[PDB]
RNA sequence: UUAAGGAACUCGGCAAAAUGACCCCGUAACUUCGGGAGAAGGGGUGCUCUUUAGGGUUAACGCCCAGAAGAGCCGCAGUGAAUAGGCCCAAGCGACUGUUUAUCAAAAACACAGGUCUCUGCUAAACCGUAAGGUGAUGUAUAGGGGCUGACGCCUGCCCGG
RNA sequence: GCCGUCGAAGGUGGGACAAAUGAUUGGGGUGAAGUCGUAACAAGGUAGCCGUAUCGGAAGGUGCGGCUGGAUCACCUCCUU
RNA sequence: UUAGCUAGUUGGUAAGGUAACGGCUUACCAAGGCAACGAUGCAUAGCCGACCUGAGAGGGUGAUCGGCCACACUGGAACUGAGACACGGUCCAGACUCCUACGGGAGGCAGCAGUAGGGAAUCUUCCGCAAUGGGCGAAAGCCUGACGGAGCAACGCCGCGUGAGUGAUGAAGGUCUUCGGAUCGUAAAACUCUGUUAUUAGGGAAGAACAUAUGUGUAAGUAACUGUGCACAUCUUGACGGUACCUAAUCAGAAAGCCACGGCUAACUACGUGCCAGCAGCCGCGGUAAUACGUAGGUGGCAAGCGUUAUCCGGAAUUAUUGGGCGUAAAGCGCGCGUAGGCGGUUUUUUAAGUCUGAUGUGAAAGCCCACGGCUCAACCGUGGAGGGUCAUUGGAAACUGGAAAACUUGAGUGCAGAAGAGGAAAGUGGAAUUCCAUGUGUAGCGGUGAAAUGCGCAGAGAUAUGGAGGAACACCAGUGGCGAAGGCGACUUUCUGGUCUGUAACUGACGCUGAUGUGCGAAAGCGUGGGGAUCAAACAGGAUUAGAUACCCUGGUAGUCCACGCCGUAAACGAUGAGUGCUAAGUGUUAGGGGGUUUCCCGCCCCUUAGUGCUGCAGCUAACGCAUUAAGCACUCCGCCUGGGGAGUA
């Protein structure tokens, strides 16, 4: 607005937030801070494999799993793909990405880097779902 | 109370263009007549005629129009206004409207068009665009 | 008086011991802003020598009064003996401080300021008395008597058949 | 060698700050076609709505004032060719 | 949603201390100091040159390279010394690890490597002192995990290629086919060249090498190059590395993939699938014929790289100085008095802080950008340029802002003569009406509803008449009329008393506008204390309707409405439009005034001019409705406010 009314206040903006709100890290041990990490991926131990539904108007049994991470928090993840090589207690890596089936998940694991084994029922997007080249 | 005379002059001017009657009245001042001579030298004005009585004014102007009655400018405004005064160098100055209009400006040596201010390599305190 | 331990005794820390004076630092919650609060906790204190502030009293002398600074001495211990507060947190009951069962109960009871209802138009009502008489009352409904409740502030619901 | 000042660490204590935590508990968001009712949307079937007070299982009702963002019907009066 | 902090604090005196000044530190006198221009306290953090992005203003970060700083297990102190309060030094205390004959002793990789540990994730326990720079020395020379330089990582940037020309048959073969044919397709096969690169063998062992010491002559100085201190000449030095590079020979044989194909987006067909498995960046696909799922074929993009995830900027004009808005879409406080601050009418003279201009210095180097040259080109390296400061110093200009001085009236205020008004506070007076009671009159219903009931009534109601009390409100007038800053103010009269409008113009001569923080007034309800209590009427009771109705309807009915002193301190406090100034078409009524003509007299009619007040309307604006001299138009100043909705005006 008027100029001195902009002088005597710093003209503040509309600061964003995080979209993958993993504490980043946080410093589970030692010397707790916790910030900052900004890691692109994290390992974590999964203590159950399960499945739910979305809200309307979509309907499908989406398969998910709740997981304790390195930083010792508690979050949820939908695993993608046909078949899931996992169970209780199993380690697994994590990315981010939200799906609109519901809240109660805004992440999803990656297939093939660790215990979650690549599914070779694909040939087309083999670069994902953990697949390696067939011949 | 009038915070600013530029507003008085340029606003009676625009309001007079939108209606298109030739003549117009206003209390005088030193800068007003100086720049009015410049506008007469632009071609944006026909003529002026000073007149005097208790105490200032009235700087009387007669405006100008085409035979098809098109307004010779399209636009107008100041720049250097109260609160936020502004200045510009001799090199830094703008060439309004790539060359058509003008940018009135004050100098250490008088009030002039912008062109004479870049040729002379003397800047100063800008007043107003017009175009 | 009693080493070691320190409420294990115990109905219960009953009693006993510990604290205790002066000055200085400092002093939370909560609060009806007054307090709580000496909160708590913690420190110093002896005699000599030196130097200095001083105030009252006087012509002045000196007579009194009670501080500071240093420097030293001693002993385990310097308000050396005696007299002189134990504290913190939390809860119910009661607001107080006060009185009470003289010779077994001192309290959560009684009263208390406040609140409320009802009575009473003046030799007023109530009352003591047989009656005069007198209290109430040198009073005159912002006054007097009776009942119930008990500071504060939030509140004080339904039923008029008996 | 002894003594004195200064001196970190440790010890005693009372408070400030912050985070995790706890029986139960209040409110909120969301989900199965849940049960009860139907306040609002037109005059929403008692016009609504803002403020305040109260009562209610609850939306909400009532009460005092205020606005039309109001309608069946009509403005005192003024404006319009 | 951090507003008071500080006592050696702040100032002085003296001394001491330090390389030096200094509350740096002691003893005394003193109570100052800092803060809305944000002290303090709180969490976060090494900074800068620069890097990324963006057209640009700007936004984000502080890797490598270079400059400054602090640190060396944590913490403290001091010696040596020019310099340290010491990174591979001590002394002390502490934690930790370890040796011990148990008395006691030892140590410190955030140096290079390397190990474990955490983590999504970051390498060889390399060769060498040839070069450059170090340290000692007279020099040779020695030490140099600095450094030269090899090795691992597609981590990134740059570059070459995985062959090229001729080759149709539209071969085989795949897929599809409306079953003719189309498609992969000069693609293959085949023919003809090449061998960048690779396989082999030679040369090169290219440069990076300049050197110091070693002999010759030459000048300064010495009595004496006898010896000394200096420019030419030869001798002699490669870790990398037998490298790079070069030269000849050999074979198209070793050397290609990833994602996506509904749109946004360049890129379509068949099968399976059937609201299932699944995709998803958005919008959304999927329930038997999916171009969106999975499979195939083909195509597009892209390339030894490609996709996803996390982060930053852009697009974002979605903090809007360049570059926004507030009638209704989020958004103008309820309104006022006024401080600090911000802005400021005209003319003249001056000043030179701001401003403009010129110069001197500086703004390290590297980097960015431009020109050039070399590495085969590029990357890269160098050179040189321009470039960059809110920068210091200094000479000039005066229009503008600013400071100082002199003058002016048009803004504002004071006057003088006037006009009006429900403007406010207190007291006083009066009529109707409701009600309560009393009395006279007189009987059987009143009152209420859509229909009823509950209630009042033979104790004679209601109705009717008289007079009495008592509280509250004031019919007509009243009108888009007035007043006031808003909330608000309507019986009348007195006392006190605030502002406004016109005309006037002598009068002072810019005294002004806005207004954070503060201060005060503020509907109705609400609260305290005390008085009053006629109606009206939350809560409540009863009746009725109703499936039910603690709701509408009806009969009663307390607080309360009322007064006074206090308190809260809000609203659809609305025109949902901040204040102030100035300019721009008319018409038409209205309210208080003013000037003039006509009239015998205007009091009547008309024309004009001020101030508020309403309606229709252009220019113009606005998304539209609409506003239109009482602007939502044209602009300036000042203030307040908004940045998706719920969560929530909650905690
Ligand atoms: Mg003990
Ligand atoms: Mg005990
Ligand atoms: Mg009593
Ligand atoms: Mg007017």
């Amino acid at each position: 607005p008027t100029i001195n009314q902009l002088v005597r206040k710093p003209r503040q903006s509309k600061i964003k937030k995080s979209d993958s709100p993993a504490l980043n890290k946080g410093f589970n041990s030692k010397k707790k801070k916790f910030t900052d990490l900004n890691s692109p991926q994290k390992r974590g131990v999964c203590t159950r494999v399960g499945t739910m539904t979305p809200r309307k108007p979509n309907s499908a049994l989406r398969k998910y799993a709740r997981v304790r991470l390195s930083n010792n928090i508690e979050i949820n993840a939908y695993i993608p793909g046909i078949g899931h090589n996992l169970q209780e207690h199993s380690v697994v890596l994590v990315r981010g990405g939200r799906v609109r089936d519901l809240p109660g998940v805004r992440y999803h694991i990656v297939r093939g880097a660790l215990d979650t084994s690549g599914v070779d029922g694909r040939r087309q997007g083999r670069s994902l779902y953990g697949t390696k080249k067939p011949k | 109370t009038m915070t600013d005379p530029i507003a008085d002059m340029l606003t009676r001017v625009r309001n007079a263009n939108m209606v298109r009657h030739e003549k117009l009245e206003l209390p005088a001042s030193n800068i007003k007549k100086e720049i009015a001579e410049i506008l007469k030298s632009e071609g944006f004005i026909k003529n002026v005629e000073y007149v005097e009585d208790d105490k200032q004014g009235v700087l009387r102007l007669f405006l100008k129009y085409g035979q098809n009655d098109e307004r010779v400018i399209t636009g107008l405004k100041r720049i250097s206004k109260p609160g936020l005064r502004v200045y510009a160098k001799a090199s830094e100055m703008p060439k309004v409207l790539n060359g058509l209009g003008i940018a009135l400006v004050s100098t250490s040596e008088g009030v002039i068009t912008d062109k004479e201010a870049r040729k002379r390599n003397v800047g100063g305190e800008i007043i107003a665009y017009v175009w």
